[PDB]
């Protein structure tokens, strides 16, 4: 039913090998061609990522910040709700982003601030500047 | 394989089953009730066993049926009838054995056997073991034909026929229990030595060798699998299907490199487009950076809008620094899944030079096998014989395979130096016409009832004819004369004051420097007790060294000994031998071959006789009168020694059939 193994025998292979005369040494001519293709365009993005590779000497060590370790807080100062709606119309419902900027508000009480908060500091004409960027 | 079962393995024969022949001579056996089968298969198994178990006497039907027990010998008919079956066809009572019963004063019938091959004096023998006149014509001066042996003082060679191919249910098994013969069992280990001089390692040897199998293999798929079986109208040989098989190897090879690098650019390609994001990314938190320092710069105490900025561009520096973070990690995998892959290759190379040259040894000894070099055996059935190679180790014969025919040959009507020059044949008798090797104008006529023909196949092959036939052969014979093939290889005897090579080892190689040579003094045998060394010449080198002197011959020989042995190991050699079995006018070649295009049906056409038209028209059909034996004429046993013999036991059969009718199938 089957070859020996590692034995490559299909039927599609051996007419393309046997077509005529030189049939055998012309295809396996363009294989040694198509690896040569391929192993010089290997060292051309080999050399092209070792380019790029070296523009990132340093990585991002000197622009890095330090953690703030802030422990979180309850009571909505006016300070911290003016921060609040100004971030709400930089990130519009990122509530991860807003509770970063702030730094002592959780995200559920930056949700939660999304409703005590609603009327009074117009969050839905907020938000509505936000979309029209 | 034991007991009555034994006996009829060790003649070939099923024991549990009735023989296409035995229908023939049977039929009333074969067509009857399962129980009388039975009971015929016992009494031809156990006077097959009686003749085995003793072949140096005949065995008369008496002497069966005495050993014989109830109910077997109930009936004496189907035991006179069955015994007389198997010494007609050569089965019991054939070879050399003491008579218990001495021949009949007068002869009945006429034959003349043309050629004193193996398969003539078996032949010989056995016609005159029936009570027939036999004359055998022969153009040498000696019997055996390609069974050649070289004497000289104690040398002793054989430049024909070398080995007995094992003792299991092999003819020759029987001949040697009632000849003389010394049969040494060759060790099958075989070191090859490259051209340099030196062993091949243990390690590389066994991986050709096993390429070598798996490559044989692979052609038989391509033949029984895929049909590739003709191309461009030719018959495939096997030699192109090799080629066909290891270029597609070749191929695989390079499809496969093709696939590990294609597998690297992609990979460098994602880490391209990746180190392009991360450079893109550093230069926004390069700014963004920046942008943050310059806000930190407007000291406290700040209007909202200003805190929000900084506390902004702190938050969205470091959403970007978490970003360049996990590109970091993905950029380290990328850089080590790279590294992996370009430390685990794929072979670079199907088979190197030195690996293809040591390849080339094993397909000399496919050449060697066949006597022919591969492009001209057929794909699919080259090897269509191999179904009944006999079991055992393969053997020598350690005084001369001579011994054999000079045998057979003691009491027969031999002419010696008689070169046959035409066969006529008609309706009412035969007449063969020979001259004188020696002195060609002395001519000779011999008539007969039947002539059998063992001319070996490279003769019938000549052009223009050695042998003319009156009248012509018809073309179904001759068709299968030029369709079949009829290789050559040749054999250098090297004599010596020394033994200076490896004594327990019985055979080693020689490797080739080119494809073309891989036959070239390939092939070197310790076989002898004196110190002879025998050096073969197989594949397309057979046929060219035969233009070459014997002194180049064995001077090449020298030069490959002493890259082995060294140069101080290796004396001139006291005697030398060179075959030349094309050359030879009564071979014009060594054995036969399943050429492309061919097959072991051809070799039945071999073995047809000839029957001529009538002398007077109107005449009732005559009699055949033209029997043909030896080596190309047994589809299941060709090119051999024993073959030759079972053929010439089937002829004698078959013409004793024709000429003294068979009681035995009444
Ligand atoms: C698939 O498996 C394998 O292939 C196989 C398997 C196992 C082993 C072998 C080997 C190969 C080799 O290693 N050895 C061998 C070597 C050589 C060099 C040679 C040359 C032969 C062998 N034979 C073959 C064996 O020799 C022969 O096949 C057998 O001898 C045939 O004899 P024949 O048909 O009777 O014919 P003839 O030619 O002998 O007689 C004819 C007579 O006609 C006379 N006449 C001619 N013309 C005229 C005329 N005009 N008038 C009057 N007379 C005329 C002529 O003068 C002669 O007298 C091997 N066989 C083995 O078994 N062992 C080996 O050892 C092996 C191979």
């Amino acid at each position: 039913r089957k070859p020996p193994k590692g034995m490559f025998l299909s039927q599609e292979d051996v007419e393309a090998v046997s077509a005529n005369a030189t049939a055998a040494t012309t295809v396996l001519r363009q294989l040694d061609m198509e690896l040569v293709s391929v192993k010089r365009q290997i060292q051309n993005i080999k050399q092209t990522n070792s380019a790029l590779k070296e523009k990132l000497d340093g990585g991002i060590e000197p622009y890095r910040l330090p953690e703030v370790i802030q422990k979180c807080n309850a009571r909505w100062t006016t300070e911290e709700q003016l921060l609040a709606v100004q971030a709400i119309r930089k990130y519009g419902r990122d509530f991860q982003a807003i509770s970063d900027v702030i730094g002592n508000k959780s995200v559920v009480q930056v949700k939660n601030f999304f409703v005590n908060y609603r009327r009074r500091f117009n969050i839905d004409e907020v938000l509505q500047e936000w979309e029209a960027e | 394989p034991s007991g009555v079962e034994g006996a009829a393995f060790q003649s070939r024969l099923p024991h549990d089953r009735m023989t296409s022949q035995e229908a023939a001579c049977f039929p009333d056996i074969i067509s009857g009730p399962q129980q009388t089968q039975k009971v015929f298969l016992f009494i031809r198994n156990r006077t097959l066993q009686l003749w085995l178990d003793n072949p140096k006497i005949q065995l008369t039907f008496e002497a069966t049926l005495q050993q014989l027990e109830a109910p077997y010998n109930s009936d004496t008919v189907l035991v006179h009838r069955v015994h007389s079956y198997l010494e007609r066809h050569g089965l019991i009572n054939f070879g050399i054995y003491k008579r218990i019963k001495p021949l009949p004063t007068k002869k009945t019938g006429k034959v003349i056997i043309i050629g004193s091959g193996v398969s003539g004096l078996a032949a010989a023998r056995q016609l005159q073991s029936f009570g027939m006149d036999v004359t055998l014509l022969e153009a040498r001066d000696r019997v055996g034909g390609r069974v050649a042996t070289f004497r000289k003082g104690n040398y002793v060679a054989d430049l024909g026929a070398m080995v007995v191919t094992g003792l299991g249910g092999n003819p020759m098994a029987v001949v040697s229990k009632q000849v003389n013969m010394e049969l040494a069992k060759i060790k099958q280990k075989c070191p090859l030595y490259e051209a340099n001089g030196q062993a091949v390692p243990k390690e590389k040897d066994e991986m050709v060798e096993q390429e070598f199998n798996r490559l044989l293999e692979a052609t038989s798929y391509l033949s029984h699998q895929l049909d590739f079986n003709v191309l461009n109208n030719k018959p495939v040989s096997l030699g192109q299907a090799l080629e066909v098989v290891i270029q597609l190897q070749e191929k695989h090879v390079k499809d496969e490199q093709i696939e590990h690098w294609k597998k690297i650019v992609k990979t460098q390609e994602e880490l391209k487009e990746l180190l392009n994001k991360m450079v893109n990314l550093k230069e926004k938190i390069k700014e963004l950076h920046q942008q943050y320092k310059e806000a930190s710069e407007v000291k406290p105490p700040r209007d909202i809008t200003a805190e929000f900025l900084v506390k902004s561009k702190h938050r969205d520096l470091t959403a970007l620094c978490k970003e360049y973070d996990e590109l970091a990690e993905t950029q380290g995998k990328l850089e080590e899944k790279l590294q992996e892959l370009e430390a685990n290759p794929p072979s670079d190379v199907y088979l190197s030079s030195r690996d293809r040259q040591i390849l080339d040894w094993h397909f000399a000894n496919l050449e060697f096998a066949n006597a022919t070099p591969l492009s001209t055996l057929s794909l699919k059935h080259w090897d269509q014989d191999d179904d009944f190679e006999f079991t055992g180790s393969h053997l020598t014969v350690r005084n001369g395979y001579s011994c054999v025919p000079v045998a057979l040959a003691e009491g027969l009507d031999i002419k010696l130096n008689t070169a046959v020059r035409q066969v006529r044949y008609t309706a009412s008798g035969c007449e063969v016409i020979a001259v004188n090797t020696r002195s060609t104008s002395q001519t000779f006529i011999y008539k007969c009832d039947a002539v059998l023909c063992t001319l070996p196949l490279g003769v019938l092959k000549q052009q223009p004819p050695a042998v003319q036939f009156v009248p012509p052969l018809p073309e179904w014979k001759t068709s299968a004369v030029q369709r079949m093939g009829f290789g050559n290889l040749n054999k250098v005897v090297l004599c010596f004051d020394r033994v200076f090579w490896d004594p327990s080892v019985n055979l080693f190689g020689h490797v080739g420097s080119t494809t073309a040579s891989r036959g070239e003094l390939f092939l070197f045998w310790n076989l002898y007790k004196a110190p002879i060394l025998l050096a073969l010449v197989a594949g397309e080198a057979a046929g060219i060294m035969e233009n070459i002197s014997d002194d180049v011959i064995v001077g090449r020989c020298l030069a490959i000994l002493k890259g082995i042995f060294g140069s101080s190991a290796v004396p001139q050699p006291k005697e030398t031998v060179v075959s030349r079995w094309r050359a030879d006018p009564w071979a014009r070649g060594s054995y036969s071959y399943v050429a492309a295009g061919s097959s072991g049906n051809d070799y039945d056409l071999m073995a047809q006789p000839i029957t001529p038209g009538p002398s007077i028209p109107g005449a009732p059909q005559p009699i055949p009168r033209l029997f043909f034996a030896g080596e190309h004429t047994i589809r299941n046993y060709p090119a051999t020694v024993h073959g030759a013999l079972l053929s010439g036991l089937r002829e004698a059969g078959r013409i004793a059939d024709q000429f003294l009718g068979a009681m035995y199938t009444l």
